[PDB]
């Protein structure tokens, strides 16, 4: 139904910043929420941030900021003051409200996953 | 087609009150416009008064308040009331009827229907 | 006599309309002031969406479901969809629902209203997941009760919004109907504006503006004093506690020993008003619904609405005094409606009997001037030039609603067809006979009369204005300029389907 395509990455030292951009090919329905998940090597995916399409926002912090264009169906996750343990394989995911309207951080609920950016 | 018949009219002293009634018989008197004309013995006939279907009253010159006209649809008759009559006003009076007409209403040709007429005589 | 009668009628109508406009403006200002203090991202209260439908077109149902899903409100416990189906042909609604939402569709074999246990726990076990209920065909009364029962499972839910199957909601429609509930404790119901989206028919074009004027004048005036008697079927909000209190009377209605089926919305508002609660209508909530394009169907709908109104007016009058100072305006409005109907009937009878051309022209001119003033006010309020087509509302009103009210009054105390349109046919025949009698009696021409020329000029100007309005409407129909922006998108989507 909805395909998530995102780009960005590279090797960045501990001092610097980098930018993400996830693009969705479909209809968000103004109620679906999207979250970003990072997977460290030899580790399971962990919650980072999420926000509903209509508004709001969830983190974890304040180090990572979430912004949504709401016009080109694209959103960005700007990060600053990186750390050696911060680097991991990031994923872009989407959650559908058809099953329920409750918001959860469990990756199992998310179905429309993306790919890695590092 | 309506038939007009008139009654009344007789000798009376100057300054008295006289009434003339013209009776019209037809399919509908309420939709017809009535008018009164007088013909002097030595002068041509002239307009006196007239009433439209919508109870609109028209008066000629010098008879604005002296003459009063009215119509009654129950008996389908029209009557003219004369007050403060002067001896110069004596003449034969005719009643006329009209249903279709233009802006002209003071001319003889506008009124197709006419009556026999009654002659009134007054002495000073 | 007649001059005084029409003068008094026009003066009183204009004064009442001006007072209603002032009341609506004051209510709008108060609502704007209340909204100006609303914090951003307000989601303190919890709301549940209840949708009921029957024999609904698949495209309309899909669009309604998408519009509900597009709401920007971040506090929705669950979506409840109750369909009076339990039939093979009704599985299309469930199939459409499964395409837009989850597949958790249940088809219980019993009706909650007719069951000994009115609790919904026998048919439902999960609250977080959205549920669709298929029940035997009983009516809209039973469909709403199932949604109310399913919405009372958890104490977290504080309010519910009732949405028709043919209602298209805006992004912030849900928020605008739940915000006024928290503004005042005495507020228990919130009314939302309903707008007609399709304007491809002359009947629907007038119906749209009639709905706009009604919602933005009468509902606003009622909500200024918080005495709204109709929250609106397509868009409406209610509190959970008042519903839990008044569910039993709303299902156990008894008028004359027989259960009532009509008056689904008016009766609920009357029951809310009987408790002394306050109802506030807001215009910032926009709902889109379709309108009938058939004269017979419109007449039937108007007859049913008139029946419901005349049945519920007694209860409204009997419950108005429970509000103390409030309710006086509601009683005055009811008396105004009754006296307006009686005065219109008496004036029509007087004109028919007398058939005076002077009175007819004056009455027509007064009515045209009043309608023109109303259309100008509507255009000023809506900022649209299409409101000037309201001048044609008089014809459709006279030819449709008056027979509808007559039938409603007569039905209080081949055969089916006679009970529906025979009264309308008799009314039309009587109107035609009165017109023929008026024309025949005044079959004369006198150009020397001041009054006759005035009446002729007035009637000619009225006919010319009517012809110009119809020509303008016909030109607009070909150009399709009168089509609403939402209608064009629906047409394009249907074409690309
Ligand atoms: C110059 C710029 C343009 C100006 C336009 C206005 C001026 C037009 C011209 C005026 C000048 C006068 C010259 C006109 C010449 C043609 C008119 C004419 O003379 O005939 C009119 C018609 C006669 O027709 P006929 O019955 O055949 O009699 C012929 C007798 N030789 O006589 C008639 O009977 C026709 C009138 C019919 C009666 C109509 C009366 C009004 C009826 C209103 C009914 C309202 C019913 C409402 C019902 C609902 C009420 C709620
Ligand atoms: C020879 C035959 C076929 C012609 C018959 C002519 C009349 C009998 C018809 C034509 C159009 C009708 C009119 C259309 C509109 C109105 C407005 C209505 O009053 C209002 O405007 C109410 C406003 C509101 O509150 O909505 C009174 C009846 C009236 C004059 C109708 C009276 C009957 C009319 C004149
Ligand atoms: O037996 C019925 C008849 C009507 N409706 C619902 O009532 C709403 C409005 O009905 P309708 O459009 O026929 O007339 P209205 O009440 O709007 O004037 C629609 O959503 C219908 O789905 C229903 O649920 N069961
Ligand atoms: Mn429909
Ligand atoms: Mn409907």
């Amino acid at each position: 139904q909805v395909q998530l395509v995102e780009s960005g990455g590279g090797l960045v030292q501990a001092g610097g910043s980098l930018r993400l951009a996830c693009a969705a090919s479909g209809r968000i329905f103004s109620s679906d929420t999207l979250a970003w998940f990072r997977r460290a090597p030899g580790k399971e995916r962990e919650f980072v941030a999420a926000s509903r399409w209509s508004g709001g926002g969830t983190d974890y912090k304040g180090r990572f900021t979430f912004s949504r264009d709401n016009t080109r169906n694209t959103m960005c996750l700007e990060m600053n003051s990186l750390k050696p343990e911060d680097t991991a394989v990031y994923y872009c995911a989407l959650r559908t409200a058809r099953d329920s309207y409750y918001y959860t951080r469990n990756p199992t609920g998310y179905d429309y996953w993306g790919q890695g950016t590092q | 087609q309506v038939q007009l018949v008139e009654s009344g009219g007789g000798l009376v002293q100057a300054g008295g009150s006289l009434k003339v009634s013209c009776a019209a018989s037809g399919r509908a008197f309420k939709t017809y416009r009535m008018a009164w004309f007088r013909q002097a013995p030595g002068k041509e006939r002239e307009f006196v008064s007239g009433i439209s279907a919508l109870e609109t009253t028209y008066y000629a010159d010098s008879v604005k308040g002296r003459f009063t006209i009215s119509r009654d649809n129950t008996k389908n008759t029209v009557s003219l009331q004369m007050d403060s009559l002067k001896p110069e006003d004596t003449a034969v009076y005719y009643c006329a009827a009209r249903r279709y007409g233009g802006t002209d209403y003071t001319t003889t040709g506008s009124y197709d229907y006419w009556g026999q007429g009654t002659q009134v005589t007054v002495s000073s | 006599s007649a001059v005084w009668g029409i003068s008094v009628y026009g003066v009183f109508v204009l004064g009442f309309y001006i007072a209603q406009i002032v009341f609506s403006e004051f209510n709008r200002m108060r609502l704007s002031d209340w909204i100006s203090l609303r914090p951003d991202n307000w989601n303190a209260t919890r709301v549940a969406v209840i949708i009921a439908g029957y024999r609904e077109d698949p495209f309309m149902f899909k669009k309604c479901l998408e519009s509900v899903r597009d709401s920007e409100y971040g506090n929705v416990a669950r979506l409840i969809c109750v369909i009076d189906g339990d039939e093979e042909e009704d599985l299309k609604m469930a199939e459409i629902y499964k395409q837009v939402y989850n597949d958790n569709v249940k088809k219980p074999g019993v009706v909650l209203c007719e069951s000994e246990n009115k609790n919904g726990s026998t048919i439902d076990s999960d609250v977080s997941k959205n549920i669709c209920i298929l029940q035997p065909h009983r009516g809209k009364r039973e469909s709403l009760y199932t949604g109310f029962q399913l919405a009372s499972m958890d104490p977290s839910v504080h309010a519910v919004v009732l949405i028709d199957s043919d209602t298209v909601l805006e992004k912030n429609a849900i928020l605008e109907v739940v915000y006024p509930l928290s503004c005042d404790p005495n507020i228990k119901a919130v009314a939302g504006e309903c707008k007609i989206w399709n304007t491809d028919t002359i009947l629907s074009m007038l119906v749209s503006w009639r709905y706009f004027s009604a919602f933005n004048v009468e509902r606003g005036a009622q909500s200024l004093w918080k005495t709204v008697q109709c929250v609106g079927g397509p868009l409406g909000a209610y509190t959970i506690d008042i519903i839990n209190e008044i569910k039993d009377p709303w299902i156990t209605q008894t008028f004359l020993g027989n259960k009532c089926t009509y008056g689904d919305d008016r009766r609920l508002t009357n029951e809310v008003l009987m408790r002394g609660k306050k109802i506030v209508y807001t215009p910032f909530a926009v709902g889109w619904s379709d309108s009938p394009t058939n004269v017979m169907r419109y007449i039937v709908q108007q007859t049913r609405w008139s029946k419901s109104w005349c049945r519920e007016i007694w209860y409204t009058l009997g419950s108005a005094w429970k509000h103390g100072f409030s309710g006086i305006y509601l009683a005055f409005e009811c008396m105004y409606q009754i006296m307006y109907f009686f005065l219109v009937m008496y004036l029509f009878s007087y004109i028919a009997i007398k058939a005076d051309i002077r009175a007819q022209t004056a009455t027509v001119l007064v009515s045209t001037l009043v309608t023109i003033i109303k259309s100008s006010y509507l255009a000023l309020r809506a900022k649209n030039l299409k409101a000037f087509y309201f001048v044609l509302y008089t014809y459709v009103y006279f030819f449709c609603m008056i027979p509808a009210r007559i039938t409603a009054m007569f039905t209080m105390f081949v055969w089916l067809w006679a009970k529906q349109f025979l009264i309308t046919y008799m009314w039309w025949a009587g109107v035609l006979a009165a017109g023929v009698y008026s024309i025949v009696d005044n079959w004369y021409f006198d150009w020397a009369d001041i009054q006759y020329r005035f009446a002729l000029v007035g009637i000619c100007s009225y006919l010319v204005f009517v012809s110009i309005v119809l020509v303008i409407y016909l030109i607009g129909k070909i150009t399709t300029w009168n089509y609403t922006p939402l209608q064009k998108e629906l047409i394009e989507e249907r074409y690309l389907h």
